[PDB]
């Protein structure tokens, strides 16, 4: 499991056909193994902080 | 404007199929 | 432009910079077909519209 | 600036034939002429082109 | 001028046209809508932006809106008969006022005395001008995204003749020779 905070509004930057600076210098998802990228809202009641 | 003499009949005799 | 009167420009015999187009805008979504933004940025074309 | 609009209808002739845009094309001059003189309330305006 | 009533015709453009020249190199007016002039009811008016291809060899190619002059023997006048050419653009300006122009280029092609072909087609990238072996090759593209529906031959005086043929979505077999030219072709649906 890989995880980080990331605006939902930017989900298109973090995407399969893109090559933005979001992908090139930060997170480049691997596709050699089966995987799933989940975009979710985590409430502070769960203990998540930022 | 320039005056034109329009006489369409003249341009039939030059018909040649291509 | 409006959608009923949208603009079109065709680019030929020039060098393009797609980073320049994208660095100016906030991308909400993209829907590509037989191409990806990554490839769109680096390929050679007979024309770009 | 200005009004941003789209055509909701553009039928013509006695058969009410929809003047539909073909892929890669645009609204025809009759449709643009019509729509730009149409009310913005979605009402059908009739004219001759 | 000594002319025929070519200006009264708005011939369907269809998909495109090809022209056999043989040699006044032909002048064309092309556009999306065709009808009559409101003053004299003569056929030959184009509406909105019109494409004018006027050879003078270099092609003067313009995409302009036409506003016909109202002086004597002009398209906006009761005694009007027909416009004609005798630069080509200056003769057009005697009959029409050219306004709202979005395009104007001059193509130096460099044609010879021999037989010549010229063609016009239109797609999503604009109007494509072809010229000639007798094969047609692309020489220019014009940024017109308004579909052309009609074309008109503009009468000229100085004989010479040319032929205009429509293009269709036909299937052809094309035979290329050692020099890379198409020397023969088969129009598959022509005969057995
Ligand atoms: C393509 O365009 C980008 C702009 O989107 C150019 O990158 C900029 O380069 C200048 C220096 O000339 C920097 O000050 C900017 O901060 C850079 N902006 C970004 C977003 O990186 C890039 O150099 C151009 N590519 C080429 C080959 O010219
Ligand atoms: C396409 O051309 C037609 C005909 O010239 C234009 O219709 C005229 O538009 C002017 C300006 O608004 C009016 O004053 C005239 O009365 C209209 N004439 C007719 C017969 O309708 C039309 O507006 C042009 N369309 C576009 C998109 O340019
Ligand atoms: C979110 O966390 C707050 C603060 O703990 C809590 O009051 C609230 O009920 C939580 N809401 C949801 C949808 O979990
Ligand atoms: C042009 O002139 C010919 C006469 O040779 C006539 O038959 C034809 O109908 C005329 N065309 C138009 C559009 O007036
Ligand atoms: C032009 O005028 C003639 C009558 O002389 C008419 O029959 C024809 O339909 C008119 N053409 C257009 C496009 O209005
Ligand atoms: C030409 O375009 C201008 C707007 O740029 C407009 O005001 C004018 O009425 C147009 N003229 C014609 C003949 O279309
Ligand atoms: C045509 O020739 C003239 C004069 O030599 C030149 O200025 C112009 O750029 C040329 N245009 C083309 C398309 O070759
Ligand atoms: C083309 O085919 C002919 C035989 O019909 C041959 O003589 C000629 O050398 C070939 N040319 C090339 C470029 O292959």
């Amino acid at each position: 499991v890989d995880w980080f905070a990331f605006p939902y509004a930017w989900k298109s930057y973090l995407a399969i056909g893109s090559a933005d600076r979001i992908v090139r210098f930060n997170y480049n998802q691997d596709y050699s193994n089966p995987s799933c990228r989940i975009h979710s809202k985590v409430n502070s009641s769960v203990g998540i902080s930022y | 404007c320039p005056q034109v003499d329009m006489q369409p009949s003249y341009f039939i005799k030059h018909n040649w199929p291509e | 432009p409006t959608i009923m009167q949208y603009k079109r420009q065709v680019f030929t015999r020039c060098n393009y910079n797609l980073t320049l187009l994208l660095s100016l805008v906030q991308v909400d979504e993209f829907v590509c077909d037989k191409i990806t933004p990554e490839a769109l940025a680096t390929g050679c074309y007979s024309s770009l519209t | 600036s200005g009004l941003y609009s789209y055509i909701t209808n553009c039928n013509y002739g006695g058969f009410n034939k929809d003047d539909v845009v073909k892929p890669g094309g645009r609204a025809s001059q009759p449709c643009v002429t019509g729509a730009l003189n149409s009310p913005t309330n979605g009402q059908v305006w009739s004219f001759n082109f | 001028a000594f002319i025929s009533n070519y200006s009264y015709y708005g011939n369907p453009f269809g998909d495109g046209i090809v022209i056999r020249i043989g040699k006044i190199y032909p002048a064309l007016m092309l556009g999306s809508s065709f009808g009559n002039f409101s003053v004299n009811n003569k056929s030959g008016a184009y509406f909105n932006h019109t494409l004018l291809i006027l050879p003078s060899t270099v092609f003067q190619v313009a995409y302009c809106l036409l506003q016909p002059r109202t002086d004597s023997y002009c398209p906006g006048n009761a005694n009007y008969v027909s416009y004609a050419l005798i630069n080509g653009l200056e003769d057009i300006k005697k009959y029409f006022n050219l306004v709202n122009c979005t395009y104007f280029e001059e193509f130096n092609v460099t044609a010879d005395e021999r037989a010549e072909w010229f063609g016009i087609t239109q797609d999503s990238q604009g109007v494509h001008l072809y010229t000639s072996s007798n094969n047609l090759f692309l020489f220019a593209s014009v940024p017109i995204y308004d579909k052309i529906n009609y074309y008109t031959v503009i009468p000229r005086s100085i004989w010479a003749a040319f032929y205009v043929y429509p293009l269709h979505q036909l299937s052809y077999l094309l035979n290329f020779d050692v020099n890379g030219y198409i020397t023969q072709a088969a129009d598959c649906g022509y005969n057995d």
